[PDB]
């Protein structure tokens, strides 16, 4: 993690995993700047090496990341590396499949199919309430 | 089930015009408010003290009772709140038509067509009110 | 198929007698709805719940609005094929 | 900047007719049949005879001294009662 120093325990591997709900857009094609403690500077030391996505960040051979943190002067380059090295494989299974119980596919259209039916009842409330009145008006224009 | 037992109790002590309203899911906080039209201040105290005992053996939770001041006495069963008003003091206030008219308290209540409709409000008074904006 | 007319005639000519708005001795076999029985516009359905008290089933809406001053409207009870 | 709401509100003049009709006709008699027939199924707890008296009284107190739309508001509320399956009067 960001506030973590030096080594990365086998725990905050979980903290990285638990927090993948609140990052649904993220994918192995996401820009590396989305990575815990991959700030502004370190990115520019990454882009200078043609490294852009989380996916490439998992390819570094423990020597790019080393010559990065120990020669390019980009700091915390180890706590970011272990991050892409952690979520890439649960994100790689987002390239092939989205949600498994999300979807609930027979459900997700029945939610969508009614939202048209629903948001077309207020617009029609502007109509159904008054045209029903126009008749209840014209029903009495004649009775007199 | 429990709300109907209170009616099989009060209706024995000669309470009149007893009306229950499933006020749940609506704007109020209780879920079933009932109303009773007893005549005497004593006749309001009995029905108050009588429903307490039923709230002692089946629903044992009978924390408290009050001493006096039984012109309009109120007895709650927590969320099934029973009002017991005098014969009068009902041609004044709701007895219905505030909870029998209140809409179902649903979402999307974000400043509808000017909310100053209040058929439950305009039933009793006028109550000027100005809708706001960033205006 | 339907009820015998003279049988309800023994009871419909009573239910409206001892009613709420009118005293039974202030009623006649043909006592007008508004005039002789004092009933009013809204109560045109009130006594209907005395007719629906005689014949059980629920009648379509116009029928309940159709009927005239009630002791003149039991004439439709004979016209009523739903006499239960 | 802000005055968009001015652009909005002046655009929500929206004179789709909707004046509550103020029913001065038999339309009132419709519900007073539909009510006492839709209530007669439900009045388990509350009294069946107290409930008629109040629908009467509400069909004079609202007819006697109210406005036009607020009578087309009340009458519309009569419609929305059994549409809400009742006024929660159980």
């Amino acid at each position: 993690g960001i506030a973590t120093s030096g080594r990365v325990t086998n725990e905050d591997r979980r903290w990285w995993l638990v927090h993948l709900e609140c990052a649904p857009d993220v994918t192995p094609g996401t820009f590396v700047s989305w990575l815990d403690c991959c700030g502004t500077h370190t990115t520019k030391k990454l882009i200078e090496r043609n490294i852009w996505t989380i996916e490439q960040v998992a390819e570094l051979d423990s020597d790019r990341v080393d010559e990065l943190k120990y020669k390019e002067g980009c700091l915390k380059m180890d706590v970011v590396w272990e991050h892409a090295r952690t979520i890439i494989t649960p994100l790689k299974q987002r390239e092939v499949s989205g949600g498994v119980e999300s979807q609930l596919q027979s459900r997700i259209l029945e939610l969508r199919k009614k939202r048209e039916l629903e948001r077309q009842r207020e617009l029609l409330a502007r109509e159904r309430a008054t045209v029903s009145d126009k008749r209840e008006e014209t029903l009495r224009r004649l009775r007199e | 089930e429990d709300v109907k037992e209170i009616a099989n109790i009060l209706s024995s002590l000669k309470v009149r015009d007893l009306c229950c309203v499933d006020v749940s899911e609506k704007t109020s906080n209780f879920d079933y408010m009932m109303f009773g039209t007893c005549e005497g201040a004593r006749h309001i105290h009995l029905a108050a003290w009588a429903v307490q005992d039923a709230d002692k053996v089946h629903r044992i939770s009978k924390i408290k009772r009050q001493q006096t001041d039984e012109l309009w006495e109120v007895v709650p069963v927590g969320r099934i709140v029973v009002n017991l008003m005098v014969e009068s003091f009902r041609e004044e206030m709701t007895l219905e038509r505030k909870w029998a008219v209140t809409r179902s308290m649903d979402p999307l209540a974000a400043a509808n067509a000017p909310i100053s409709e209040g058929r439950q409000v305009k039933a009793h008074g006028l109550w000027t009110l100005t809708l706001n904006l960033q205006d | 198929y339907l009820l015998d007319k003279s049988d309800v005639l023994t009871r419909v000519l009573e239910v409206v007698k001892n009613f709420e708005k009118v005293d039974a001795s202030k009623v006649t076999p043909e006592s007008h709805f508004v005039k002789d029985l004092g009933l009013n516009s809204l109560d045109v359905v009130e006594v209907v719940f005395a007719i629906e008290q005689e014949f059980i089933l629920d009648i379509p809406d116009h029928d309940a609005e159709k009927i005239q001053s009630i002791p003149d409207a039991v004439e439709y009870i004979a016209q009523n094929p739903m006499a239960k | 900047n802000r005055r968009r709401m001015e652009l909005e509100q002046q655009r929500i003049e929206s004179s789709q007719h909707l004046p509550p009709i103020e029913p001065t006709a038999e339309q009132a008699c419709h519900l007073y049949r539909r009510l006492l027939k839709e209530g007669y199924k439900t009045l388990v707890v509350t009294d069946k005879d107290f409930y008629r008296r109040k629908v009467r009284y509400e069909l004079e107190v609202t007819s006697r001294q109210t406005s036009s739309r607020v009578r087309g508001i009340m009458f519309e509320k009569g419609h929305w009662m059994l549409e809400n399956k009742l006024g929660g009067i159980i």
